[PDB]
């Protein structure tokens, strides 16, 4: 019964870990955009419409 | 279609709820993503004859 338990929390707390995974991949792709943004827009003036 | 299977998945708890949920997710941000590269201008132009 012991195991049986283990192996059930044990796939969720996998699921759960690989589900943050990607989701912290995805907003250090929108920081890195932020960050670019900032740079080239405040401390300056661009030219790139839109 | 086995109700002895559907009440030993009951069991488990909200796996299959998390799947539904990602691929719903996943489903509209196709569509997210096909506005946001064509939806650029506000009206409709047309050509002269």
């Amino acid at each position: 019964q012991i195991d049986r338990l283990i192996t059930g929390r044990l796939q969720s707390l996998q699921t759960y870990v690989t589900q943050q995974l990607i989701r912290a991949a995805e907003i250090r792709a929108s920081a890195n955009l932020a960050a670019t943004k900032m740079s080239e827009c405040v401390l300056g003036q661009s030219k790139r419409v839109d | 279609d086995s109700t002895e299977c559907s009440n030993l998945l009951l069991q488990y708890g909200s796996f299959c709820t998390q799947l539904n949920r990602a691929l719903t997710g996943i489903a509209v941000e196709q569509d997210k993503n096909t506005q946001e590269v064509f939806a650029q201008v506000k009206q409709i132009y047309k050509t002269p004859p």
